[PDB]
């Protein structure tokens, strides 16, 4: 209906994301924007449905978003890029992008959920990147919906005072309407499919219900008291010419006073709402358009040292087949201008613009101006990265953007192709998977050689695997990281053996006695070293001390118990009797036989890798952190009390952190991170090495 | 709010752990805290430890109250050792007079202790040779003209090879 | 039901025309064999010492790589094998290697034969789920000679002993074997479901 | 005995209490007859001792 739009001037533009939990009515409430702006023609569902947000087939079947939708539209005199970004625990690098491209960010809660601290996490990262927010409470129509206890859950457990602008009608399948404050008037919402086409305006019933006057009256009050402590000009204002009016103005400068305190990261607007019912998106889209910042109205460095120049910034990337390497960026400084040459500041070289045009998710409409404060699609744009700045001219120790950061993925898999024929392909997309989210780390294991994926969680690998399967087309298989064990002997044993091969020709006879023991120096000489000491016998031993050398390092790669590789042990030549015309390598074999019978016969032991396991908590979920790490065998080495947090750093085993993030975040309902890293190899208790062999042995 | 005790060094408060979280959590600055802490015990000797009392009051309002340092210290300083000994009376670490338990008596029978149980000095100095009975002291009658320096060496020889043999023990643990 | 009642007669009251000991220790060097060749040779992946036990024809006679040949690891991935002793034997050492079940192809260059790593992958995983079962197959087979060599020894007594004496011996002997194949069948499964 | 033996021991505090056996070793053998379960055959075989 309204595809076509006119682009419109600073103050005119707005670009903002809405974050929320997961199954908190973000889609929903985009969806509900789209149709209610004239892009979307039919009202659908995300259940059955799923219209142009949400358009993957993966986003389809699971119900969820995982990829943020970058959209486009017009409301009244004003046009807007909104950003529908996932707000899973796994996509927390997507939603980091979306915060850092762009400022504004519309924070949508549940009445009946309380903090949802996915939502806290998010909040977390909003007030780092230093951006206003506005929060929009949806599902007022749920059964258990209360405003008054969201509201006061949001000052309590969130850290920050809100400013109540809208007042809901009714909270149980009876909110019918909302009550505005700023505007002491009443919106009503009568109809199935938009809800009347409009909001229904009869300002409080035109001075006939007292109940909702006073409480109207009272709220006004209340917000004025608020945004007058917190803002110093208003203060001033109502201090000099409305003081015992309580009734200042409508919507001029009570307007102004909350655009400050949203602009001065003090203050929330909140308004109630409900996306599925088609109650407050109306609403909600005005307060947008009111408060919600331009891309100017913060005054950006960048802007402020560079603004003659094109510098913009890339922040997402996509592999798609047909169109090729898409980049969505975000424009700075000037007019942006297609088929021109383009400068990175990252990569030091030039760029071509294939073709420019605008994001709406599901089509191509190949815009053909952009102007500065703009979400924008790229085409041809082949060597990108995922943090980088963008130029013309190069007027200027660096002009570079500090873009995003990495998060440091925690939950670890092997990935497995169904043959090696089919393994270019799996590189091929693990290539083109990591070059998309620069979250999902690809690494090569240095004993037994598997491809591990490094990503944020089950969830994410899971989704990963099955964009694999779908995208590229491989059948492939999960399985959990390999332990490298290694092992040692216990006490000194002797060992004799004796090779005699008759083939004919060249008659041999080789006998070795040999003794292992074990070394001291480990800490010395921490990497797998060995002690090789012959006795004084033969005189002269050159090709022989080769055939020894060669022939023990091949016994001692094969362990015993686990075929673990051996390390740690002194290995005597006490006699090397040999017979004239014995080869080299029957002298190594029969060495390999011996040394193998005597570590066979030497009492061994098992020694696993230890690493150092670094979880941040907090302090009603330390207990079941540190029981869970006990039980998983964590020896802790220090407890710090942080900051409003407790920081736990001990020695844990590899073999007991199998799929330990998502335990971490069950027992912490979320709020906890962790951080890895090898150190050692540590020798098991007695106990533990027989729990190990019995498990692997099957139950006996 | 609720009752906090510390010890806490005489000029050496540090808003760090393990006191400056809890008083973080209680509500209070420990900014301040500190700045009083150190103006209050300004004149006092920097380096030892001593026991206090902190009140919290809602509005997160503090004040501090102050005791006398711990009769483990107090007797580690009469008897010139650094540390206690490990098998208390099987092993002596000094020897203390009952001269020096009656000082130690006088000098902190001005605690709040002793002050809410006003006894006489008998029971403060038969408190404080208990104190030297753990910490494993001998408290002699009165001999102190060379035999202290005498038993002081053969004190530190005994130290000398108990680290010997605990430094031997640890490096058989270490091969075993 | 019940359907099989263990007997343990004595191996006290025999002593001597039978050693149900040195039967058991028999069995138990069996079952060790199989537990060594699974540990050393199909961990998950191929090492030098995993195929120094591949025969290869010589002199009319089988001998191992590890034998006739130098076998250690350039790259991380690869595995050079020198024969300079028994430059004759390549294409020997070719052909076991080939059709040895390990997946290891190699490569022929004149005297330094060159095997990579292939993966690990569903197929690699399948064929050492298919070398394990073999490997188990070969030790029945071995346990089999074993009860044999003992039903062999119970026949050279069958002249004097009585009838009842080895009847009970013989059903001893097959109980032994029967525990053992079990005991290499749970092995088997063992190693199965941890190499899938 | 054994079961006695452990018991007291694991139960028992070394540095304040003793204990002494008043039976002595198990010395009566107890024969079972193994190879043949008929009656009749002669004596069995020793198995253990009470
Ligand atoms: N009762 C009720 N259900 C709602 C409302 N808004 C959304 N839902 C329901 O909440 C579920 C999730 O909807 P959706 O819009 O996808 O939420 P989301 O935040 O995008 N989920 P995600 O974070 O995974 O992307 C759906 O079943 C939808 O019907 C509402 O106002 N009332
Ligand atoms: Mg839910
Ligand atoms: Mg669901
Ligand atoms: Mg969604």
């Amino acid at each position: 209906s309204l595809h076509s739009i006119i682009n419109p001037p600073i103050a005119k533009i707005r670009n903002i994301g809405i974050m929320a939990h997961i199954d908190a009515g973000k889609t929903t409430t985009t969806e509900r924007i789209l149709y209610y702006s004239g892009y979307t023609r039919s009202l659908g569902d995300v259940d059955d449905g799923d219209t142009v947000t949400d358009f993957m087939a993966q986003e389809r079947e699971r119900g969820i978003t995982i990829q943020s939708a970058a959209v486009t539209f017009d409301w009244k005199g004003y046009r807007v890029n909104l950003i529908d970004t996932p707000g899973h625990v796994d996509f927390t690098l997507e939603v980091e992008r979306c915060l850092r491209v762009l400022d504004g960010a519309v924070a949508v809660f549940d009445a009946s959920a309380g903090v949802e601290a996915q939502t806290l996490t998010v909040w977390r990262q909003a007030d780092k990147h230093n951006i206003p927010r506005i929060c929009f409470l949806n599902k007022m129509d749920k059964t258990g919906a209360s405003f008054k206890y969201a509201v006061e859950s949001i000052r309590e457990k969130l850290k920050a005072k809100p400013l109540l602008l809208q007042l809901p009608i009714g909270e149980a399948k009876t909110f019918k309407g909302v009550v505005d404050v700023v505007m002491k008037e009443k919106l009503l919402w009568n109809c199935n499919s938009n809800d009347g086409k409009d909001f229904e305006r009869k300002p409080l019933l035109e001075m006939n219900d007292p109940e909702l006057l006073k409480e109207t009256t009272e709220a006004r009050n209340a917000l004025i008291e608020q945004v007058a402590d917190l803002d110093d000009e208003f203060a001033d204002l109502v201090l000099e010419e409305f003081s015992e009016n309580f009734d200042l103005l409508p919507a001029e400068k009570l307007q102004t006073a909350i655009h400050r305190v949203t602009l001065a990261q003090t203050a929330v607007p909140v308004l109630c709402g409900s996306a599925l019912k088609n109650k407050g998106i109306q609403p909600l889209l005005d307060a947008v358009t009111m408060y919600l910042p331009s891309p100017e109205e913060r005054n950006y460095e960048f802007l402020q040292w560079y603004k003659d120049d094109l510098c913009a910034l890339a922040f997402k990337v996509l592999h798609d087949k047909q169109r090729g390497p898409l980049v969505f960026m975000r424009i700075y400084s000037g007019t942006i201008k297609p088929q021109l040459a383009i400068h990175n500041i990252n990569g030091n070289c030039t760029e071509r613009i294939s073709r420019l045009l605008l994001p709406f998710a599901d089509q191509h409409v190949e815009i053909p101006s952009l102007t500065a404060g703009n979400i924008a699609l790229t085409v041809g744009l082949k060597h990108t990265a995922t943090g980088d700045t963008i130029v013309s001219s190069k007027s200027s120790e660096r002009l570079l953007l500090a873009g995003v950061e990495i998060p440091e993925p925690v939950f670890f898999c092997t990935i497995e192709p169904p043959s090696l024929s089919k393994q270019p392909d799996l590189e091929h997309a693990l290539k083109c998977l990591q070059r998309e989210d620069p979250s999902l780390k690809v690494r090569l294991d240095p004993d037994s050689g598997q491809t591990v994926l490094c990503g944020m969680g089950e969830l994410h690998i899971e989704i990963i695997h099955d964009r694999i399967k779908r995208e590229y087309g491989l059948e492939t298989y999960l399985g959990p990281l390999q332990v490298a064990y290694r092992e040692t002997i216990l006490n000194s044993v002797r060992a004799t053996d004796t090779l005699d091969r008759t083939l004919g020709d060249k008659r041999h006879l080789v006998t070795v006695e040999v003794e292992a023991r074990p070394i001291e120096t480990s800490s010395v000489m921490p990497v797998i070293e060995f002690e090789y000491a012959e006795s004084i016998n033969e005189g002269l031993l050159k090709v022989s001390q080769e055939a020894i050398e060669n022939g023990i390092h091949s016994a001692c790669l094969q362990g015993p118990l686990l075929g673990s590789p051996i390390q740690d042990v002194a290995i005597t030549l006490h006699s090397l009797t040999i017979h004239p015309g014995t080869s080299t390598t029957m002298i190594s074999a029969c060495v390999s036989r011996c040394v193998q019978k005597a570590l066979k016969k030497a009492d061994k032991q098992v020694l696993e890798p230890l690493m150092n396991l670094e979880v941040t908590v907090a302090r009603d979920y330390l207990s079941p952190v540190l029981a869970d790490l006990a039980q998983r065998r964590g020896n802790i080495q220090e407890i710090q009390t942080r900051q409003d947090n407790k920081v736990v750093i001990g020695f844990v085993p590899l073999a007991e952190i199998m799929g330990y993030s998502t335990v971490l975040r069950t027992l912490t309902s979320g709020s906890a991170t962790f951080a890895l890293e090898l150190s050692t190899y540590q020798a098991m208790n007695p106990q533990d090495q027989n729990t190990l062999l019995n498990r692997r042995s099957g139950l006996t | 709010s609720g009752m906090i005790r510390a010890i806490v060094r005489a000029g050496q408060a540090r808003p760090g752990p393990p006191l400056g979280p809890i008083l973080g959590q209680r509500g209070v600055s420990i900014n301040q805290f500190c700045k009083e802490f150190n103006e209050k015990t300004k004149d006092i000797k920097e380096g030892i430890p001593l026991p206090t009392k902190i009140f919290v009051k809602p509005d997160r309002t503090f004040e501090i109250k102050i005791g006398q340092p711990t009769v483990s210290y107090f007797l580690k300083a009469a008897a010139g050792i650094e540390k206690g000994a490990r098998h208390t009376g099987k092993e002596v670490a000094g020897l203390v007079t009952l001269k020096h338990v009656y000082e130690i008596a006088r000098v902190k029978a001005q605690d709040d202790a002793f002050a809410l149980q006003d006894v006489p000095l008998s029971s403060v100095v038969r408190s404080i040779i208990g104190s030297a009975r753990s910490l494993g002291i001998r408290v002699v009658k009165d001999l102190s003209s060379e035999e202290l320096a005498a038993f002081q060496k053969e004190r530190a020889l005994f130290l000398a090879a108990q680290r010997e043999a605990d430094l031997a023990a640890q490096a058989e643990a270490a091969k075993k | 039901g019940q359907s099989q009642t263990r007997v343990n007669i004595n191996a006290a009251l025999v002593e001597d025309i039978i050693n149900l000991e040195e039967v058991n220790e028999e069995m138990k060097s069996v079952i060790e064999a199989l537990k060594d060749n699974f540990n050393k040779t199909l961990n998950i992946r191929t090492s030098p010492g995993s195929l120094d036990k591949i025969a290869v024809v010589t002199a009319d006679g089988k001998l191992a790589l590890n034998q006739i040949s130098q076998i250690s690891m350039k790259s991380p991935q690869l595995i050079l094998v020198n024969m300079a002793s028994f430059p004759e034997c390549t294409a020997a050492a070719i052909k076991a290697i080939r059709e040895s079940g390990m997946n290891l192809n190699p490569e022929v260059e004149g005297t330094l034969i060159r095997v990579p790593i292939p993966q690990v992958t569903r197929e690699h995983r399948e064929m050492l789920v298919k070398l394990a079962k073999q490997n188990t197959n070969k030790a029945k087979d071995s346990l089999r000679k074993v009860r044999t060599n003992s039903m062999n020894k119970l026949k050279k007594s069958k002249d004097t002993v009585s009838e009842d004496t080895i009847r009970l011996i013989e059903k001893q002997i097959s109980q032994m074997a029967d525990d053992t194949v079990a005991e290499l069948d749970r092995h088997l499964a063992v190693k199965t479901k941890e190499l899938l | 005995f054994e079961m006695m033996r452990l018991t007291i021991n694991r139960s028992m505090d070394p540095k304040n209490m003793f204990a002494l056996w008043r039976v002595p070793a198990p010395f009566k053998p107890i024969t079972r007859k193994g190879m043949g379960q008929r009656m009749g055959g002669g004596k069995g075989a020793i198995d253990h001792y009470v």
